[PDB]
Protein backbone atom coordinates (compact mmCIF):
# COMPACT_ATOMS: atom_id res chain seq x y z
CA UNK A 1 0.00 0.00 0.00
CA UNK A 2 1.15 3.63 -0.49
CA UNK A 3 -0.42 6.88 0.06
CA UNK A 4 -1.05 8.46 -3.37
CA UNK A 5 -2.39 12.12 -3.74
CA UNK A 6 -5.11 11.96 -7.11
CA UNK A 7 -8.00 9.80 -7.92
CA UNK A 8 -7.57 8.32 -11.15
CA UNK B 1 -10.90 27.23 23.43
CA UNK B 2 -11.02 28.51 19.63
CA UNK B 3 -14.14 27.89 19.74
CA UNK B 4 -15.03 29.94 16.03
CA UNK B 5 -12.57 26.58 15.29
CA UNK B 6 -10.88 29.37 12.77
CA UNK B 7 -7.74 28.19 11.50
CA UNK B 8 -4.28 29.49 13.63
CA UNK B 9 -1.30 30.63 12.67
CA UNK B 10 1.49 29.71 15.32
CA UNK B 11 5.30 31.34 16.21
CA UNK B 12 7.31 29.20 17.95
CA UNK B 13 10.47 30.13 19.61
CA UNK B 14 13.69 27.88 18.64
CA UNK B 15 12.71 26.77 22.72
CA UNK B 16 9.25 25.66 22.19
CA UNK B 17 10.48 24.77 17.99
CA UNK B 18 12.61 22.11 19.38
CA UNK B 19 10.72 19.30 20.25
CA UNK B 20 7.94 18.74 17.76
CA UNK B 21 5.45 16.05 19.37
CA UNK B 22 5.14 18.45 22.03
CA UNK B 23 4.44 21.58 20.24
CA UNK B 24 1.59 19.88 19.01
CA UNK B 25 0.59 18.87 21.94
CA UNK B 26 0.77 22.99 22.95
CA UNK B 27 -1.26 24.09 19.69
CA UNK B 28 -4.17 21.91 20.32
CA UNK B 29 -4.15 23.04 24.17
CA UNK B 30 -5.23 26.33 22.48
CA UNK B 31 -7.77 24.68 20.03
CA UNK B 32 -5.81 24.78 16.88
CA UNK B 33 -7.42 21.51 15.92
CA UNK B 34 -10.52 22.27 15.63
CA UNK B 35 -10.15 24.05 12.75
CA UNK B 36 -8.90 20.70 11.10
CA UNK B 37 -5.86 22.92 10.05
CA UNK B 38 -2.81 24.82 11.23
CA UNK B 39 -0.47 27.19 10.16
CA UNK B 40 3.17 26.70 12.02
CA UNK B 41 6.01 29.41 11.37
CA UNK B 42 9.32 28.11 12.07
CA UNK B 43 12.28 30.58 13.83
CA UNK B 44 13.29 32.63 11.20
CA UNK B 45 17.11 31.63 12.32
CA UNK B 46 15.76 28.14 11.55
CA UNK B 47 16.62 26.20 7.88
CA UNK B 48 16.08 22.70 6.64
CA UNK B 49 18.08 22.73 4.01
CA UNK B 50 21.33 25.69 3.13
CA UNK B 51 21.09 25.63 -0.88
CA UNK B 52 18.25 24.34 -3.31
CA UNK B 53 20.01 24.74 -6.35
CA UNK B 54 21.53 21.16 -6.40
CA UNK B 55 18.35 19.52 -6.68
CA UNK B 56 17.72 19.86 -10.73
CA UNK B 57 18.62 17.02 -12.07
CA UNK B 58 16.42 15.13 -9.06
CA UNK B 59 13.60 12.56 -11.02
CA UNK B 60 9.72 13.07 -10.79
CA UNK B 61 9.44 9.12 -11.72
CA UNK B 62 5.49 9.72 -12.71
CA UNK B 63 3.99 13.04 -12.95
CA UNK B 64 0.30 13.76 -13.40
CA UNK B 65 -1.48 15.84 -15.70
CA UNK B 66 -4.94 16.56 -14.05
CA UNK B 67 -7.73 16.65 -16.02
CA UNK B 68 -10.99 18.43 -14.51
CA UNK B 69 -14.63 17.72 -15.06
CA UNK B 70 -17.41 19.77 -14.13
CA UNK B 71 -19.35 22.72 -13.39
CA UNK B 72 -21.08 25.13 -10.91
CA UNK B 73 -18.48 24.76 -8.33
CA UNK B 74 -18.90 20.37 -8.21
CA UNK B 75 -15.82 19.05 -9.93
CA UNK B 76 -13.99 15.28 -10.55
CA UNK B 77 -10.75 15.84 -11.20
CA UNK B 78 -8.99 12.73 -13.31
CA UNK B 79 -5.68 11.74 -13.60
CA UNK B 80 -3.16 10.80 -16.73
CA UNK B 81 0.08 9.35 -15.79
CA UNK B 82 3.13 11.07 -17.69
CA UNK B 83 6.67 9.94 -18.54
CA UNK B 84 9.39 10.84 -15.65
CA UNK B 85 11.10 13.96 -15.71
CA UNK B 86 13.38 16.10 -13.69
CA UNK B 87 12.80 18.77 -11.72
CA UNK B 88 14.73 21.19 -14.18
CA UNK B 89 12.62 19.80 -16.63
CA UNK B 90 9.66 20.52 -14.74
CA UNK B 91 10.21 23.61 -13.93
CA UNK B 92 10.79 24.69 -17.56
CA UNK B 93 7.22 23.52 -18.00
CA UNK B 94 5.84 25.26 -14.57
CA UNK B 95 7.21 28.40 -15.96
CA UNK B 96 6.57 28.32 -19.47
CA UNK B 97 3.74 30.69 -21.11
CA UNK B 98 1.61 28.12 -21.36
CA UNK B 99 1.11 26.91 -18.09
CA UNK B 100 2.51 30.07 -16.16
CA UNK B 101 0.63 31.62 -12.76
CA UNK B 102 -1.50 34.45 -14.70
CA UNK B 103 -1.35 38.23 -13.51
CA UNK B 104 -3.30 39.16 -10.62
CA UNK B 105 -3.10 41.84 -7.38
CA UNK B 106 -4.74 40.17 -4.34
CA UNK B 107 -5.06 36.75 -3.75
CA UNK B 108 -8.79 36.50 -4.01
CA UNK B 109 -8.19 37.56 -7.98
CA UNK B 110 -6.06 34.35 -8.36
CA UNK B 111 -8.87 32.68 -6.28
CA UNK B 112 -11.61 33.68 -8.72
CA UNK B 113 -9.45 32.56 -11.81
CA UNK B 114 -8.64 29.27 -10.15
CA UNK B 115 -12.40 28.18 -9.83
CA UNK B 116 -13.01 29.86 -12.90
CA UNK B 117 -10.47 28.18 -15.02
CA UNK B 118 -9.07 24.53 -13.47
CA UNK B 119 -10.89 22.66 -16.16
CA UNK B 120 -9.24 24.02 -18.73
CA UNK B 121 -5.26 23.65 -20.17
CA UNK B 122 -4.88 20.36 -17.59
CA UNK B 123 -2.15 21.33 -15.42
CA UNK B 124 1.10 18.37 -14.70
CA UNK B 125 1.65 17.76 -10.79
CA UNK B 126 5.05 16.71 -9.74
CA UNK B 127 3.31 14.42 -7.43
CA UNK B 128 4.20 11.99 -4.61
CA UNK B 129 7.51 11.57 -5.20
CA UNK B 130 9.38 9.80 -2.86
CA UNK B 131 12.57 11.19 -0.57
CA UNK B 132 13.03 14.39 1.53
CA UNK B 133 15.18 17.44 0.86
CA UNK B 134 15.79 18.20 4.61
CA UNK B 135 19.84 17.49 5.60
CA UNK B 136 20.45 14.52 7.51
CA UNK B 137 21.72 17.01 10.35
CA UNK B 138 18.76 18.74 10.83
CA UNK B 139 17.00 17.58 14.00
CA UNK B 140 14.15 20.16 14.68
CA UNK B 141 10.97 19.21 12.56
CA UNK B 142 12.45 16.89 10.44
CA UNK B 143 9.92 14.78 7.99
CA UNK B 144 11.96 12.29 7.80
CA UNK B 145 12.16 11.13 11.47
CA UNK B 146 9.22 13.00 13.40
CA UNK B 147 9.75 10.63 16.39
CA UNK B 148 5.57 9.94 16.85
CA UNK B 149 4.00 7.19 17.86
CA UNK B 150 2.87 6.56 14.02
CA UNK B 151 6.27 4.97 14.32
CA UNK B 152 5.15 2.05 16.23
CA UNK B 153 3.77 0.63 12.74
CA UNK B 154 7.26 0.09 11.77
CA UNK B 155 8.92 -0.64 14.85
CA UNK B 156 6.58 -3.59 15.57
CA UNK B 157 5.29 -5.03 12.27
CA UNK B 158 8.41 -3.76 9.84
CA UNK B 159 5.87 -2.38 7.81
CA UNK B 160 6.55 0.58 6.17
CA UNK B 161 3.83 2.40 3.80
CA UNK B 162 5.58 4.98 1.00
CA UNK B 163 3.96 8.61 1.88
CA UNK B 164 2.50 8.01 5.20
CA UNK B 165 5.60 6.69 7.37
CA UNK B 166 7.74 7.94 4.98
CA UNK B 167 8.43 11.55 3.01
CA UNK B 168 7.00 12.67 0.13
CA UNK B 169 7.80 15.32 -2.28
CA UNK B 170 5.40 17.46 -4.03
CA UNK B 171 6.28 19.73 -7.43
CA UNK B 172 3.46 22.08 -7.85
CA UNK B 173 2.72 24.46 -10.75
CA UNK B 174 -0.22 26.96 -11.42
CA UNK B 175 -3.60 25.72 -10.45
CA UNK B 176 -2.33 21.72 -9.61
CA UNK B 177 -4.58 20.54 -7.19
CA UNK B 178 -5.46 18.72 -4.32
CA UNK B 179 -9.15 17.72 -3.68
CA UNK B 180 -11.08 17.04 -0.22
CA UNK B 181 -10.02 14.60 1.50
CA UNK B 182 -8.99 13.51 5.28
CA UNK B 183 -5.86 11.94 5.33
CA UNK B 184 -5.23 8.17 5.57
CA UNK B 185 -6.82 6.06 8.39
CA UNK B 186 -7.32 10.18 9.77
CA UNK B 187 -4.05 10.67 10.22
CA UNK B 188 -2.39 13.98 11.16
CA UNK B 189 0.00 15.25 7.84
CA UNK B 190 2.64 17.90 8.05
CA UNK B 191 3.11 20.06 4.66
CA UNK B 192 6.27 21.54 4.54
CA UNK B 193 6.68 24.40 1.65
CA UNK B 194 10.32 24.68 0.63
CA UNK B 195 10.25 27.17 -1.73
CA UNK B 196 8.46 28.81 -4.81
CA UNK B 197 4.77 30.22 -4.75
CA UNK B 198 2.24 29.60 -2.31
CA UNK B 199 0.07 26.73 -1.84
CA UNK B 200 -3.78 27.93 -0.79
CA UNK B 201 -5.77 25.55 1.57
CA UNK B 202 -9.55 25.14 2.60
CA UNK B 203 -10.46 23.44 5.14
CA UNK B 204 -13.36 22.06 7.08
CA UNK B 205 -13.60 21.45 10.99
CA UNK B 206 -13.95 17.71 12.31
CA UNK B 207 -16.86 18.89 14.14
CA UNK B 208 -18.71 19.66 10.91
CA UNK B 209 -16.72 16.72 8.67
CA UNK B 210 -19.95 14.67 8.48
CA UNK B 211 -21.84 17.75 7.28
CA UNK B 212 -19.70 17.81 4.39
CA UNK B 213 -20.04 14.14 3.99
CA UNK B 214 -23.50 14.74 3.56
CA UNK B 215 -23.30 17.43 1.31
CA UNK B 216 -21.14 14.99 -1.16
CA UNK B 217 -23.27 12.12 -1.15
CA UNK B 218 -25.97 14.21 -2.56
CA UNK B 219 -24.01 16.04 -5.21
CA UNK B 220 -22.41 12.49 -6.55
CA UNK B 221 -24.92 9.86 -5.46
CA UNK B 222 -23.85 7.34 -8.09
CA UNK B 223 -20.28 7.71 -6.21
CA UNK B 224 -21.33 7.40 -2.55
CA UNK B 225 -23.51 4.32 -3.62
CA UNK B 226 -20.26 2.78 -5.08
CA UNK B 227 -18.29 3.35 -2.05
CA UNK B 228 -18.53 4.75 1.44
CA UNK B 229 -15.26 6.34 1.39
CA UNK B 230 -15.60 7.70 -2.34
CA UNK B 231 -13.95 11.14 -1.09
CA UNK B 232 -10.98 9.01 -0.26
CA UNK B 233 -10.06 8.95 -3.93
CA UNK B 234 -8.86 12.03 -3.87
CA UNK B 235 -11.33 13.25 -6.79
CA UNK B 236 -13.83 15.18 -5.38
CA UNK B 237 -13.18 19.06 -6.12
CA UNK B 238 -15.98 21.64 -4.41
CA UNK B 239 -15.89 25.57 -4.44
CA UNK B 240 -15.73 27.81 -1.54
CA UNK B 241 -18.82 29.39 -2.83
CA UNK B 242 -20.21 26.01 -3.34
CA UNK B 243 -19.54 25.22 0.72
CA UNK B 244 -21.14 28.84 1.45
CA UNK B 245 -24.17 28.32 -0.35
CA UNK B 246 -24.83 24.87 1.25
CA UNK B 247 -23.70 26.52 4.82
CA UNK B 248 -20.29 24.33 5.49
CA UNK B 249 -18.49 26.07 7.84
CA UNK B 250 -14.93 25.94 6.18
CA UNK B 251 -11.54 28.67 6.35
CA UNK B 252 -9.00 29.53 4.05
CA UNK B 253 -5.27 29.81 4.42
CA UNK B 254 -2.46 30.09 2.42
CA UNK B 255 1.26 28.47 2.96
CA UNK B 256 4.21 30.95 2.18
CA UNK B 257 8.16 29.16 1.55
CA UNK B 258 8.85 28.43 4.94
CA UNK B 259 6.10 27.84 6.73
CA UNK B 260 4.30 24.58 8.07
CA UNK B 261 1.19 23.04 7.69
CA UNK B 262 -0.53 21.06 10.13
CA UNK B 263 -3.87 18.57 9.43
CA UNK B 264 -5.78 17.52 12.01
CA UNK B 265 -7.72 13.68 12.23
CA UNK B 266 -10.48 14.10 10.34
CA UNK B 267 -10.24 17.48 9.14
CA UNK B 268 -11.13 17.92 5.73
CA UNK B 269 -9.05 19.82 3.44
CA UNK B 270 -8.47 20.77 -0.22
CA UNK B 271 -5.97 23.62 -2.37
CA UNK B 272 -4.47 24.19 -4.93
CA UNK B 273 -0.58 25.61 -5.77
CA UNK B 274 -0.29 29.66 -7.09
CA UNK B 275 2.86 28.16 -9.28
CA UNK B 276 6.25 26.52 -9.33
CA UNK B 277 6.54 25.55 -5.67
CA UNK B 278 7.66 22.58 -3.63
CA UNK B 279 6.29 21.27 -0.46
CA UNK B 280 7.82 17.65 1.38
CA UNK B 281 5.13 15.85 3.33
CA UNK B 282 4.10 12.93 5.82
CA UNK B 283 1.86 11.56 8.26
CA UNK B 284 2.42 11.38 12.15
CA UNK B 285 0.17 10.63 15.13
CA UNK B 286 -0.67 11.14 18.43
CA UNK B 287 -2.28 9.78 21.04
CA UNK B 288 -5.62 11.56 20.44
CA UNK B 289 -5.83 9.70 16.78
CA UNK B 290 -5.25 6.57 18.00
CA UNK B 291 -9.39 6.55 18.56
CA UNK B 292 -9.88 8.54 15.04
CA UNK B 293 -7.83 5.13 13.47
CA UNK B 294 -10.45 3.26 14.99
CA UNK B 295 -12.92 4.88 13.68
CA UNK B 296 -12.21 6.43 10.29
CA UNK B 297 -14.63 4.77 7.73
CA UNK B 298 -11.67 3.50 4.53
CA UNK B 299 -12.18 3.46 0.85
CA UNK B 300 -13.91 -0.08 0.30
CA UNK B 301 -13.90 -0.73 -3.51
CA UNK B 302 -10.07 -0.42 -4.69
CA UNK B 303 -7.14 -2.66 -3.90
CA UNK B 304 -4.35 -2.29 -1.66
CA UNK B 305 -5.72 0.79 -0.26
CA UNK B 306 -3.67 1.68 3.17
CA UNK B 307 -4.52 0.34 6.05
CA UNK B 308 -3.18 0.26 9.62
CA UNK B 309 -3.43 -2.25 11.88
CA UNK B 310 -4.88 -0.47 15.13
CA UNK B 311 -4.38 -3.62 17.65
CA UNK B 312 -0.93 -2.30 18.34
CA UNK B 313 -1.95 0.86 19.61
CA UNK B 314 -5.13 0.07 21.44
CA UNK B 315 -3.10 -2.50 23.23
CA UNK B 316 -0.38 -0.05 24.50
CA UNK B 317 -2.42 2.60 25.00
CA UNK B 318 -5.65 1.23 26.04
CA UNK B 319 -5.30 -2.14 27.73
CA UNK B 320 -8.51 -1.25 29.55
CA UNK B 321 -10.51 -1.35 26.50
CA UNK B 322 -8.52 -4.13 24.39
CA UNK B 323 -11.12 -6.91 24.80
CA UNK B 324 -14.19 -4.92 24.64
CA UNK B 325 -12.48 -3.82 21.13
CA UNK B 326 -11.54 -6.89 19.99
CA UNK B 327 -15.37 -8.10 21.00
CA UNK B 328 -16.51 -5.09 18.89
CA UNK B 329 -18.26 -4.15 21.83
CA UNK B 330 -16.39 -0.79 22.32
CA UNK B 331 -18.38 1.96 21.99
CA UNK B 332 -16.54 4.94 23.01
CA UNK B 333 -17.82 8.15 20.86
CA UNK B 334 -15.15 10.66 19.57
CA UNK B 335 -15.50 14.28 21.08
CA UNK B 336 -13.63 16.32 18.35
CA UNK B 337 -12.88 19.14 20.18
CA UNK B 338 -11.15 17.56 22.73
CA UNK B 339 -7.13 18.21 23.21
CA UNK B 340 -4.39 15.33 22.92
CA UNK B 341 -3.45 13.86 26.19
CA UNK B 342 -0.21 14.95 26.09
CA UNK B 343 -1.45 18.92 26.26
CA UNK B 344 -1.95 17.64 30.11
CA UNK B 345 1.38 19.86 30.43
O1 LIG C 1 -0.22 17.68 3.21
C1 LIG C 1 -1.40 17.29 3.00
O2 LIG C 1 -2.13 16.81 3.92
C2 LIG C 1 -1.89 17.32 1.60
O3 LIG C 1 -3.07 17.12 1.35
N1 LIG C 1 -0.93 17.60 0.58
C3 LIG C 1 -1.31 17.60 -0.79
C4 LIG C 1 -0.91 16.26 -1.34
S1 LIG C 1 -2.28 15.15 -1.29
C5 LIG C 1 -0.61 18.66 -1.55
O4 LIG C 1 0.28 19.38 -1.03
O5 LIG C 1 -0.93 18.81 -2.75
NI1 LIG D 1 -3.89 15.90 3.01
ZN1 LIG E 1 -13.45 3.53 -2.76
Amino acid sequence: ARKSCGGK
Amino acid sequence: LNPSARIMTFYPTMEEFRNFSRYIAYIESQGAHRAGLAKVVPPKEWKPRASYDDIDDLVIPAPIQQLVTGQSGLFTQYNIQKKAMTVREFRKIANSDKYCTPRYSEFEELERKYWKNLTFNPPIYGADVNGTLYEKHVDEWNIGRLRTILDLVEKESGITIEGVNTPYLYFGMWKTSFAWHTEDMDLYSINYLHFGEPKSWYSVPPEHGKRLERLAKGFFPGSAQSCEAFLRHKMTLISPLMLKKYGIPFDKVTQEAGEFMITFPYGYHAGFNHGFNCAESTNFATRRWIEYGKQAVLCSCRKDMVKISMDVFVRKFQPERYKLWKAGKDNTVIDHTLPTPEAAE
